[PDB]
């Protein structure tokens, strides 16, 4: 069975930067991609950005652009997402959803268990 | 010269068995191998035309296969009259040398 | 002239290799299963290859949604004419696809618009796992990408039609390139049958590639858009970097420059990129002219060159060549032609593909025979 | 790093034979493109080449004095030997050992002189 | 960009009764390569979400046959034949046709 | 800027200043078109638009059968 | 390489011969009379030929039935749009026919779907007076039948438009065929300019035909569908059966094998059907690799061969060739290359089309001169 | 089954096992298309479909005239 | 065979030269201003050229009159289906134009019907400033005008698309032309390997031009409609009038006739205009036959010729050639073949492009060596 | 009338009686097609013929853009 | 031999001026010219790599242009250390001859 095992919860100060890992097991990672999505508590689910492990293409939501950068390390079958300059409203759980390796219809078939990144004073 | 020798020299079999005579060449040749069956006190008769093709005028039970170094002759449905000596001949390059032969024997 | 030195490589080898794998039992099921949720997914086949697969037309969905209530019943409801014309518009692409595959027996070149539209070609050419510079080059020049691509029929079964498009990969970008043009260099004596000629056979494109020079002997195959030279390494030679030395010293000992010899002194002209080389011989009258001023130059016997500045047409005998009006600076290098250094009594004029070293050693052998 | 140091006599009686030894380090003479030679400069005059050894064993000289100047190379001993006979008072010049590299790409085959040794002074005096 | 409105914001249900969730879209989901790509996900409390429906009226592998999709063009509806204890959670519809993919309001189902 | 040089000594001219776009390798992509599983049309109406639909479906089926022949 | 040995036969000679007869007055009337009751009847012309003649489209009947009540009157009744679109669909075939004939000046090749649809082509295949095996071969491979066919415009007069389609006749079936691939065999000494090369010029297809071997020197013209080789005897040579002896003893006295010689040792590769021949020379680096395992083999200087098992790509210098992944067994016959038996001081390296006997007698003459 | 052999002695390879389909002769068939004897259209209506029919008949007649020129 | 003697002239040079001028800043405004009041006017460009400019399609007027009231409003009025289909017909020409330009990489040949319709081609071809005889010839044979023409993409900007069509100019009319066919002439001795051959390499078309003869070495490029030969002077040689002396005395001293030599006596046939040349050698069986009477002639070893009268097919070995059934008178000139005058022990059989003078001087040098 | 003559002495045959049509020069003409300045279509109706017009305008605009790429 | 001579022999300039040294060949050569700057009492250094391309490891202020008979070296932003003798070298054909040099002087 394919599962997406993520990192643990992180607590940091505002203005710093996070790195969230989403390890993939059960499939060839270079044949697909991973899209990270933000889920704030008491809020819906918002797509953040798509990165393909095949060609390295990137796409970001307009509200998040500039602050967001993803790097994928296929040699370890784990994909990292780095969010620089966290604000107060970015306290959320980050889910990784699998996606096609090219610009096409979104799948989101497999979801990681989550990573609770909370920033508080 | 391209020498050919047959590994089984004095194999013995009964009626209804399968006999496979293996003839090995010193170097790689593609087909250009002929099989002769010589009865005691009689002239040999050609059975195998080339690798995997049969001579016309012989029983269809005989079959051939092989290319490269090793050539094999498959005999299906042995008869009491099949007691004879089988010979391997290479013709890929002059001179044409003959193998030591297989003295097949019946039980 | 050196086109016979190429090795016979099968261009469609990769496409037919992928096509043969898809013929194996169960592979089409894997293609359908991998493309089940998305329009593009990379599928790992039995051969171990991982190829990006894309779906470009789904007539099954259109038919099964709109035509099944109409034509698959006894009491057929009358369709509107808009449905009919929409069906022809959608099915026209498939009809042209099948027609091209019928005429060309399943291997088509160049890739037409029906094989792949320009939007889908741009999307797929951006989706390749390649460098950004390669993607920029490919996206800015998609027409030569079409001209250097094949579409290979692969399978039609299990309600799936599949053909493998074979896009080129341009692994060399922005290395300097230069084209060598050659005209016959011949003597100019008045006697008709005493003339000897010499023509460098290594005309064609040259482009730097990883410390060596890729020589393309067939200049007509290589496409040129503006300043960029689109060539194919399959029909190319690999040569040492001493090949550059031929353009400054043809008698250099590091690399023997390739020439052919004959005695047929024909008046011919070679239209270069920024000028024209005219080799007027015998009693032929050759001139270069301006479209408005009339004749502006008359060529004497021998090898001569005229710039594209001012000149618009060039006439050699009864044939008229038009010169390229491209902008660029042209240089004339004065020098004694090499054909005057040869003894006419011992010159070997029976070579179709020779070199300076071969001609020199043949002259030495002829002198040794004397 | 590339190093090029000249060593030899500075005063030689006329009509005899003058020899120079050039010691080099940081590069191999058999490396493609590398060549070593000599460029001399009389005081108040222009430079002038003498002859060059190349990686592939090719050799030539300046035709004006090619019958008089000869250079031998020794890769194993890491030395370059320059020989010149019949010392003339006009031959008084600063002899520079010189490293060379070739512009391989772009369609050129240009031997430039990138690294120059400090140079030694030879005076023909009575 | 497109926005989807998931109309049934709350789902009070009775056991054994069916429940329907609909989410309209501002544009047609037919891609140029003609399939409609809208998917439905189920999220259990404190657990990772999982896909149920991958295309309209198409059921994903490992999903029980109780979940079924329906609709076409711009009106899509997921019908659960029977509600059980293991169906409590929130559901999202997602479109893959246009960048960016978007999600519904996350409607919650609660057993009465 | 393209510059051209002519050599009188060898009667040859080199046009230099170009930039390469040499194709070194191949990229193979599998393109799929999904086809309908229509067996036969049972409509017997005499309407002209139904006849046009039947004609277009007939040439479509002929194209599918012809691809199967290939 | 031996393409210059063919005789210049006019392919369209039969079609234009039939076309010229139809231009005579009375022949078109005879064609109309013979097809007066049926769609297809054999017509005996003035030349004495008996050719099957078929009618494929009748726009006259459609026009004279449906358009004459509409457009041939003063008070024109308004036609339905269905009539207009049906007119467009029916007349489109003639529009493409006329467009192809106008572009090609009345001789088109290959025969497109507009010249003859596949249903009519299969019917005409089955209606030929030929053996059942020939009909089966033609019906199973109609694409090469199209590519080996011409459509010749003949007449347009007396309300009849006629063009002669010229289908091939495959008079040879299931005789064994083999393709000979050749790569330059050269010496491997370190000195750049002392190398000599030898290349067999008789590469191309061979097929048995009535006790002789049909040699097709142009391999690119012959089409290959699976295990079957579709060739043309017009561009073929007839050779004695001793030509088979070259592939087991090139120095045999029964038939002189044809070779060319040179001194240009270029690193090249020839992609065969089931493998690859690589001839790596000089300082070039040549390797064969697996798409997953990376480099798996490195070739030393000389002539070498790699099977397609495991290997997926082959690189020779800066040029990359893909190998064919066809299933089949490959053999390597070890042996001393023939180029090592020649004396380099007297080797004649100026032949573009020679033979082993010619090279041997030239070497003997050179030794006699000494 | 295709079998291939490489000869190191002559640097050549034979791929044998194929079956011939050699074209030895030609079969010539005459294909006829019957064309209408329309001289000229006398309709003067301004309806758009009549204009479409006139345009299609005009390009049809131009095609016939061009084949007559050929 | 002499195709390698041509000079490499760029055919599209005039069209791309005109296209480059249109890219200059301000020229598009001049093109728009000069065609502002009329459909066709001559414009004066920066280069000084005066080119006729024509407007062949105005989709802007159609769109801005009919479609802007429909689609450029919020409350769109429903268009009729006639408007939709009329848009499809009018826009179809531009779609095929763009498709041909994309497939052909901006230069298309031959000029298709979409590049230029036949009526517009005839109007433009009459509107040239040329003689009436040239107009009559060029209008009567527009298909070869299409096959010898190029369409070059020039500009697309400021609501104006322009492409420069490049029609041929036939500057020579009604000078006599003759085609020279050649077959290998070989000895007929029974020993297989003692045969020597000789083939005249100057086969191809010849046409008079102002006191010289234009030799076209590539016969396949020249089109032939009835009695008229359409050729291109760009790929032609200019030759003195002494070239006609080769057909009456090949050993004449005024002009050395060009031949090639070999020892590969292959049985081949060359189908001429009014007959067939068959050169049957070795053990090959060659016959000429009538379609009704069967075999009517059997050829002995050597060079032989069969007339078009009675003969309908000719067979040489396993290859069957059909003869041209053109009406005309054929003449047979009896004479001793020239190959019998050569000594077989000293015959040079290694020439790919030689002459009678070269072969004679090589034989003389070989005799001097003895 | 075309007459052909065969020479047994040189194994060659000349077919004479033809008339020339040799192309000596080129005539270059500039052909123009005027294109509409449509920026974007703002129609939002769901009628099928409006969809057909939008599809035709979209492929027309794609053709114009592709020519602009050239 | 292809002799090269420089027309300005003893030009003088101040800091902030533009200096153009012109080297003329006896015949037309395309590039194959090198520029060396020799400080007094020191070895020369390569500055111009070929015509219109800079050598690596030298200040970017120097720039070259020229093809044919006349080659010009453009110096932008002269410094007090720039006082030296500049030499042009012809290398299109053996032997390689050097020019008489330009003895640049500072005010």
């Amino acid at each position: 069975q394919v599962q997406l095992v993520q990192s643990g919860a992180e607590v940091k100060k505002p203005g710093a930067s996070v790195k969230v890992s989403c390890k993939a097991s059960g499939y060839s990672f270079s044949s697909f991609g991973v899209s990270w999505v933000r889920q704030a508590p008491g809020q819906g689910l918002e797509w953040l950005g798509w990165i393909s492990a095949y060609n390295g293409n990137t796409d970001y939501a307009q509200k998040v652009q500039g602050r967001l950068t993803m790097t994928t390390d296929t040699s370890t079958n784990t994909a990292y997402m780095e969010l620089r300059n966290l604000r107060s409203d970015d306290t959320a759980v980050y889910y990784c959803a699998r996606d096609p390796p090219a610009s096409a219809a979104a799948m989101f078939d497999y979801w990681g268990q989550g990573t609770l990144v909370t920033v508080s004073s | 010269d391209i020498r050919v020798t047959q590994s089984p020299s004095s194999l013995s079999a009964s009626v209804g068995d399968r006999v496979t005579i293996t003839c090995r060449a010193s170097q790689t040749i593609a087909s250009y191998v002929n099989w002769y069956q010589q009865k005691p006190g009689r002239a040999p008769e050609l059975l195998i035309y080339a690798a995997s093709i049969l001579q016309s005028g012989v029983p269809s039970r005989f079959s051939g296969r092989g290319s490269g170094t090793d050539f094999t002759l498959t005999i299906n449905g042995l008869q009491p009259e099949d007691f004879a000596t089988y010979y391997c001949q290479q013709s890929y390059s002059s001179p044409w040398t003959f193998g030591q032969g297989t003295k097949v024997e019946i039980k | 002239f050196l086109g016979f030195l190429l090795g016979v490589g099968s261009a469609i080898a990769s496409g037919v290799a992928v096509s043969k794998v898809l013929h194996l039992e169960g592979e089409v099921n894997k293609i359908k299963s991998a493309l089940l949720s998305t329009n593009k997914a990379v599928v790992s086949l039995s051969n171990g290859v991982s190829v990006l697969t894309s779906k470009v037309l789904d007539l099954k969905n259109y038919i099964d949604k709109q035509l099944l209530p109409i034509v698959n019943k006894q009491s057929c409801s009358i369709p509107n004419i808009e449905t009919v014309i929409e069906f022809q518009q959608k099915n026209n692409r498939l009809l042209e696809i099948t027609r091209e595959f019928s005429v060309n027996a399943g291997v088509t070149t160049p890739v037409s618009t029906y094989m792949l539209t320009n939007s889908e070609l741009l999307s797929l050419i951006n989706d390749m796992p390649i460098t950004n510079d390669q993607k920029k080059l490919m996206s800015n020049n998609v027409q030569i990408v079409r001209q250097q691509s094949y579409s290979i029929m692969s399978i039609i079964k299990e309600e799936v039609l599949a053909y493998v498009v074979q896009l080129p990969l341009y692994g060399v970008i922005d290395t300097p390139c230069w084209k060598l043009h050659t005209s016959p260099l011949c003597t100019t004596n008045t006697k008709e049958g005493s003339n000897i000629c010499l023509t460098r056979t290594d005309r064609g494109w040259y482009c730097d590639n990883a410390g060596s020079v890729s020589f393309f002997p067939q200049a007509e195959t290589c496409k040129v858009q503006s300043n960029r030279v689109f060539c194919d390494t399959m029909n190319s030679l690999t040569l040492p970097s001493e090949v550059n030395l031929c353009n400054v010293d043809i008698f250099n000992p590091k690399y023997d420059c390739k020439i052919m010899t004959s005695k047929t002194d024909v008046s011919s002209s070679v239209i270069t990129s920024l000028g024209a080389i005219v080799s007027c011989y015998g009693k032929t009258k050759c001139t270069a002219s301006n479209k408005n001023r009339g004749i502006i130059k008359t060529f004497s016997n021998g090898c001569d060159y005229v710039s594209n500045k001012g000149v618009d047409t060039v006439s050699v005998g009864n044939t008229l060549y038009y010169v390229n009006k491209q902008e660029g600076k042209s240089l004339y290098v004065k020098g004694e032609p090499i054909i005057n250094f040869y003894d006419p009594l011992v010159f070997p004029s029976d070579e179709f593909d020779a070199s300076i070293s071969q001609v020199n050693e043949k002259i030495n052998q002829s002198l040794a025979f004397i | 790093q590339v190093q090029l140091v000249e060593s030899g006599p500075t005063l030689v009686k006329p009509t005899q034979t003058l020899t120079l030894t050039c010691s080099f380090s940081g590069f191999s003479l058999s490396t493609r493109g590398v060549g070593v030679g000599w460029v001399r400069q009389p005081p108040g005059k222009a430079l002038e080449c003498l002859g060059f050894t190349y990686w592939d064993g090719d050799e030539y000289y300046s035709p004006s004095l090619r019958n008089r100047v000869t250079i031998s190379k020794d890769t194993s001993k890491n030395q370059v030997v320059l020989t010149l006979t019949n010392m003339d008072p006009v031959d008084t010049a600063t002899y520079f050992c010189v490293h060379s590299d070739l512009y391989d790409r772009g369609g050129y085959y240009l031997y430039y002189f990138d690294y120059w040794g400090q140079g030694t002074l030879v005076t023909v005096s009575s | 960009d497109v926005v989807m409105t998931q109309s049934p914001l709350s789902l009070p249900v009775t056991l054994g009764q069916p429940a329907s969730i609909s989410c309209r879209s501002s544009q047609s989901l037919v891609y140029s390569d003609g399939d409609t790509y809208l998917s439905w996900f189920q999220q259990r409390p404190g657990q990772s979400p999982r896909r149920l429906i991958y295309k309209v009226s198409n059921r994903d592998s490992g999903v029980p046959d109780r979940f079924s999709g329906s609709g076409s063009g711009t009106d899509f509806t997921l019908k659960i034949s029977r509600v059980e204890a293991e169906d409590v959670g929130v559901y999202y519809c997602m479109q893959g046709t246009h960048w960016p993919p978007a999600f519904g309001q996350g409607t919650k189902v609660e057993i009465k | 800027n393209i510059t051209e040089e002519f050599y009188q000594s060898t009667c040859s001219a080199v046009s230099k200043g170009y930039l390469s776009a040499l194709r070194t390798g191949w990229y193979t992509s599998v393109i799929t078109i999904e086809l309908s599983n229509i067996k036969e049309i049972k409509c017997n109406g005499t309407d002209a638009k139904v006849k046009l639909i039947k004609q277009e479906l007939d040439k479509y089926k002929n194209a599918v059968t012809e691809l199967q022949l290939l």
